[PDB]
């Protein structure tokens, strides 16, 4: 660095870290999120009232706090090969809908939760779960038994308990009870309903957070 | 009698540097530390460590020979040094209240607005509280050391630098209490008794750090400033022992040995580092 | 695949370790890592 | 592509405003240069303002008088000159110069525009040569000290400037090809003296070739060689 | 049944082993490589870096958004490339310097000119036809380039037209490592059903298999004179195979070294074999002896990426803590 034009390399290398800075700041201020679930889990629904060839990137505000939701599931490749790269997000958003006695296809999707939710990676993360076409659901359990998916459950073939042991089923695979937790919510029509319910699970997550750095917690 | 003591407050003024130094150098050892709240606190380990340096020796050395021997001029340096770095390691412990008051009940200025300019600004602050609260003696007031006795500097001085940041402390601290008593209480019996039992073990946890921190600050600095409000205005009656009177003032000094036991040592992300670098 | 891979002519494995460790010698001296390149014509010191 | 404004007749000891609209590339990422040419003689250069405009340089005769600065959003240059004499008479260049590792500054000159008001010494050996199309020709330059930095870099360039064209790059780092040169052309040398070798000459190489340093800050040129 | 003659032919072809013919010849010794460049400013981590063949200037790319050009001798930053997917997974250097390419989570494979005459770097085109997120990518010259995905195949681009002119499949997983031979006739690719395969590029057939590995192939790597790789898989070993032979020669592991390799590389003279770990170091093994000469220690969170200068000056070691550091 001591001819005319290697300072002025000097400088440009400046500005560019000048410029890097910005776009980390700038990047740093956006919450990100994990989009997952079967593809007949209705995650295109959430999509469509979340902004109402491989991964799709989502870009929505709600009251002031930029979400950036990473579809990952429309690439069949092997999912332990790329899924560190998401490790950090602030929240994993896992659909579900409970219609799945088709296939059952209810327990592809507990295997992908219990998957999902204990990986090394995700240790910290929390899950805000999405249980879809409740009304669906409610035609098909008075149409079928819940038997035909969980030959265990002896409760009533009702909305209420059907719904509740369901629940109780995707919130008993974390097996880190202590490190994280699970925002369990019944997909309702109104769209404002779910981009509130995902913004109060990243809202007590990131206090949460606050309060396990400063001790209290 | 002179050696023990002189032995006792060496082995203090050496763990306060040892330990400040360590925080100062932890936070520039690893990038995992360098963040807003880290930020402050090592703001924090560097003014107690000077604290450490400029001082405690005199102020030992003041002790042991029981008499000042450097002269007016290095009595009033130490006295603007002494009172300047106190105040400000007190109104740090309040910055880091305020910061952690401010992440914990607003989560979107914590994404959005959060910069390390404002620990700059903090820190700033602070160091103005600082040096607003030790000019005056040394503007508008030889065999002994005193700061002025002037009521109306007393109060204002006293009021500044402990009442005031102990107040806002106590408040800031309240609300962050209430906020995490709200977060926490917000055949499956067997899983509610486990939820019910990790939100006990999260209140005792939330109660015992909120004690430590306060416990700490009232224990070192309140006996100290309580002393130096009541005497000026009670000379005449209030004849305490010159052993208490020491007492005290060296648990008021001891406090910038005690800042990083709480902040950082005590701090996971510090010991990880701590045990990472040796 | 294995149709034609099985028809592949081989050589000995001796015959490879030997020529593998001819190339490391010949080229021994040309390796800037394997040897104390001095600073004077080290571009990085 | 550059295109400049803004000069004319100008009385003595008045002041002008010379701008370049730049069109046709990034110009916030490029540091440009002012290169002037009195009517006759060689190129003399005049400033410089790098990208983000966080260093200038000015010569020693326009310094105080002459103001550069840059409008990145509208990509346009300025030349803020005041107390203008008469030896500020000139056509003015603006000089495209982008500098990273391997990068050709100086490589796209604008068109210039007529003002009218009415160091490391480098000597070009020959004024005049005449050549006819087909032969071999070889330009010599000499420096008063030596071009050869520490890092290996020799800082010579050489410019050709066709009748009635602005100056083109030819040669970068005394070695260096600009891009669409063509390969007739063909730079060596070593320290203190430099030699332009043309091959197979052809009817366009007719001009005057100027050489120019660029290991210190005032930017000598050539009195300049020419070829007829 | 072929799978039996392949290994009765490999057995009948094994008579002595790579250690003891390398007995014969002395040990290399410590080799203290000592960090000379630390190379900072991405704010993420490190997924891959390259090497321009003028052996100074290194491309990295980081999941910030970023792919970085370096001046490596002085640290200095020549271009600074925004990417439309900040997933990219994989990046690379044409031997001309022309032009570098990157691609990702996002199928496609974009391609950058840095010599554009409007002094920004431009995509030149995005290559898309993959099926599966992209593993690797290098260039054969400035027009082909030969990418491997996810999708389990690996492709040739015709980059002018934009199209594959071949398609290499054969693979059961994805492919995670692609190495071009020196003269760029033939290629090798590692994939995560425990194999390499050796690929024509002008037959667009494969020739060989090696198995071997135990876990997903990492990384894989030509020894110089282009007769033999070394291959890095989850199971903690690297290990290297004869083109000629069709065999394993000698394999590189070590009692604590219980991590998978995500990188490898050779020194220009092929004595020295350097990997990269998820124990977030780099070890340089002996290749004739499989000895471990040094360890590179100087990263924090993951080595993910190390290459070897064309002049064999000094290696390069990206890692997810962001730093590349520079060994020599
Ligand atoms: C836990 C630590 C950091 C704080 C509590 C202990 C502190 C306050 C103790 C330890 C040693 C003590 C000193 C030891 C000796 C003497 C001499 C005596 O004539 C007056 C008190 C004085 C000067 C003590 C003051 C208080 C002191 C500094
Ligand atoms: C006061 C002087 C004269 C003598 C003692 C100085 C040093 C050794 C003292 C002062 C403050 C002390 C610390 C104060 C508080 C705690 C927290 C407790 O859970 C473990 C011990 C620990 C970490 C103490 C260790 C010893 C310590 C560092
Ligand atoms: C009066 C006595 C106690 C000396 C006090 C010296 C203090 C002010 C010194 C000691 C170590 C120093 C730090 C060492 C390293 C760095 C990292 C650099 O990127 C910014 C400055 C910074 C953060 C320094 C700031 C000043 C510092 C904190
Ligand atoms: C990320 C970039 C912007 C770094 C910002 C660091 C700022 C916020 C902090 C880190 C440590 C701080 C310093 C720590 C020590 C002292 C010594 C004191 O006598 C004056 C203030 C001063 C000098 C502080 C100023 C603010 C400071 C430099
Ligand atoms: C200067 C030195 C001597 C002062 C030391 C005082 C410290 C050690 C004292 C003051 C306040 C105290 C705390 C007050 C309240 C609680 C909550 C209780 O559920 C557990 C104990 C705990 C957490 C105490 C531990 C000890 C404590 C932190
Ligand atoms: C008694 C006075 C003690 C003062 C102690 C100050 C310790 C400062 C240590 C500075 C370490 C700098 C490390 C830089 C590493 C990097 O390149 O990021
Ligand atoms: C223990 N020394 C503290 C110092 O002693 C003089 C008065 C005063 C006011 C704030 S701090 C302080």
């Amino acid at each position: 660095t001591l001819s005319a034009e290697d300072k002025a390399a000097v400088e440009r290398s400046k500005m560019i870290d000048r410029n890097l800075r910005e776009d980390g700041e700038k990047a740093a201020r956006e919450v990100k999120l994990l989009l997952l679930g079967a593809g007949e889990s209705g995650k295109n629904t959430i999509v469509k009232q979340m902004k109402i060839t491989g991964i799709v990137e989502t870009h929505f505000t709600f009251k002031d706090l930029h979400f950036k939701m990473f579809d990952v599931g429309a690439q069949r490749s092997e999912r332990k090969k790329w899924i560190h790269c998401f490790e950090g997000v602030t929240a994993i958003i896992f659909c579900v809908a409970l219609s799945d006695y088709d296939l059952n296809r209810m327990h592809a999707s507990m295997k992908l939760f219990d998957s999902i939710c204990n990986n090394k990676w995700f240790t910290d993360t929390s899950i805000i779960l999405f249980l879809n076409k409740k009304d669906l659901f409610e035609e098909k359990i008075k149409k079928s038994p819940l038997t035909i998916c969980y030959p265990e459950y002896a409760g009533s073939n009702t909305y209420e308990e059907a719904a509740a042991y369901i629940q109780c089923q995707f919130e008993d695979l974390n097996k880190r009870k202590d490190t994280k937790e699970i925002y369990t919510h019944f997909t309702c029509s109104t769209d404002t309903k779910n981009v509130q319910f995902v913004f109060d699970a990243v809202t007590d997550v990131i206090i949460k957070n606050n309060l396990k750095d400063c001790g209290l917690f | 009698y002179q050696v023990i003591t002189s032995l006792l407050l060496g082995t203090l003024i050496f763990c306060a540097v040892l330990g400040n130094a360590c925080v100062v150098a932890a936070i520039a050892l690893e990038r995992s530390l360098q963040n807003v709240a880290n930020y402050l606190i090592g703001s924090l380990a560097v003014t107690d460590l000077m604290v450490s340096v400029l001082v405690l020796p005199m102020a030992a050395l003041y002790q042991v020979l029981n008499k000042w021997t450097l002269g007016q001029v290095t009595c009033d340096l130490f006295i603007a040094l002494d009172v300047l770095c106190c105040t400000s390691s007190i109104w740090h412990l309040c910055a880091i209240a305020l910061d952690r008051y401010w992440a914990i009940t607003d989560p979107i200025d914590y994404v959005n607005k959060r910069t390390p300019r404002r620990a700059a600004a903090l820190i700033s602050l602070t160091w103005l509280i600082g040096f607003l609260i030790s000019i005056p003696p040394m503007l508008g007031w030889p065999d002994a050391c005193t700061i002025s006795k002037d009521h109306g500097y007393t109060i204002y001085s006293t009021f500044g630098a402990f009442y005031i940041p102990l107040l806002l402390m106590l408040v800031l601290y309240g609300r962050i209490f209430r906020a995490a008593r709200f977060r926490i209480r917000k055949k499956n019996e067997r899983n509610a008794e486990a939820k019910r039992k990790m939100a006990l073990a999260r209140e005792r946890k939330t109660v015992k750090t909120l004690g430590i921190i306060m416990g700490t600050f009232i224990l070192c600095w309140l006996p100290f400033f309580i002393v130096a409000l009541v005497l000026p205005f009670c000379e005449s009656s209030c004849h305490m022992p010159t052993l208490l009177g020491a007492i005290i003032n060296w648990l008021g000094y001891s406090n910038s040995l005690l800042n990083p036991v709480i902040y950082a040592y005590f701090n996971k992300d510090f010991q990880n580092a701590f045990k990472k670098i040796i | 695949q294995l149709k034609m891979e099985a028809n592949i002519d081989r050589i000995k494995v001796s015959k490879a370790a030997a020529d593998l460790m001819a190339y490391c010698e010949a080229h021994a001296k040309e390796d800037p890592l394997l040897t104390p390149v001095p600073a004077s014509e080290n571009p990085f010191r | 592509q550059l295109v400049e404004s803004g000069g004319g007749l100008v009385q003595p000891g008045g002041s002008r405003k010379l701008s370049c609209s730049a069109s046709g590339f990034a110009f916030s990422s490029f540091g440009m240069h002012w290169v002037r040419q009195a009517p006759e003689k060689g190129l003399e250069w005049v400033a410089y303002i790098s990208s983000g405009s966080g260093t200038i340089y000015y010569a020693d005769t326009v310094k105080g008088r002459f103001t550069i600065s840059r409008d990145d959003p509208k990509n346009t240059l300025f030349l803020q000159m005041t107390s203008l004499r008469s030896e500020d008479t000139a056509m003015y260049y603006c000089v495209r110069s982008i500098y990273y590792y391997g990068s050709s500054p100086f490589d796209f000159w604008g068109q210039g525009t007529t003002l009218t008001v009415s160091d490391i010494v480098m000597t070009q050996a020959t004024s005049s040569v005449p050549v006819t199309p087909g032969e071999s020709v070889s330009i010599s330059c000499r420096s008063s000290k030596s071009l050869l930095h520490s890092n290996g870099n020799t800082y010579l360039y050489w410019f050709l400037q066709r009748p009635g064209q602005s100056p083109q790059l030819l040669i970068y780092r005394m070695s260096n090809l600009a891009s669409g040169v063509p390969d007739r052309f063909s730079g060596s040398g070593s320290g203190t003296a430099f030699t332009l070798t043309i091959s197979r000459l052809e009817a366009e190489d007719v001009g005057v070739y100027y050489c120019m340093q660029h290991l210190e800050y005032p930017l000598t040129f050539g009195a300049g060689t020419k070829l007829e | 049944q072929l799978k039996n003659q392949i290994r009765d032919a490999r057995k009948a072809c094994a008579d002595a082993t790579l250690s003891q013919i390398t007995n014969n010849i002395d040990p290399v010794g410590r080799i203290q490589m000592r960090t000379r460049r630390t190379l900072r400013g991405h704010l993420a981590k490190i997924y891959a870096m390259h090497w321009g063949t003028d052996s100074r200037l290194l491309v990295s790319a980081s999941q910030d958004g970023k792919l970085i050009i370096w001046d490596s001798y002085t640290t200095n930053k020549v271009h600074a490339i925004p990417l439309r997917s900040s997933w990219v997974m994989t990046c690379a250097y044409a031997p001309s310097g022309n032009y570098v390419a990157c691609g990702g989570l996002d199928n496609i494979c974009s391609i950058y000119n840095l010599k554009t005459r409007e002094g920004n770097v431009r995509v030149s085109r995005e290559l898309a036809g993959h099926t599966g997120y992209l593993s690797c990518c290098r260039f054969l010259d400035d027009n082909q380039i030969v990418t491997s995905s996810g999708d389990t195949t690996c492709a040739l681009w015709d980059i002018e037209t934009g199209q594959q002119t071949t398609t290499f499949t054969g693979h059961t997983g994805d492919v995670m490592s692609l190495s071009l031979a020196p003269d760029t006739r033939l290629f090798v690719s590692g994939a995560c059903d425990a194999s390499a395969k050796l690929w024509d590029v002008r037959e667009g057939m494969c020739r060989q298999t090696f198995t071997g590995h135990e876990s997903d192939i990492n990384a894989i790597c030509f020894f110089p004179n282009g007769n033999a790789f070394a291959t890095g898989s989850d199971d903690a070993t690297c290990r290297l195979f004869d083109l000629r032979a069709d065999q394993e020669l000698m394999t590189y592991s070590h009692d604590n070294i219980i991590c998978g390799i995500t990188s490898v590389s050779f020194s220009k003279s092929g004595r020295l074999l350097l990997a990269g770990y998820d124990d977030f170091n780099c070890n340089v093994w002996d290749a004739l002896k499989a000895d471990r000469a040094g360890v590179l220690a100087g990263h924090d969170n993951r080595v993910s990426c190390l290459g070897v200068t064309d002049d064999g000056m000094a290696v390069a070691t990206g890692s997810w803590d962001s730093f590349l550091k520079i060994w020599n």
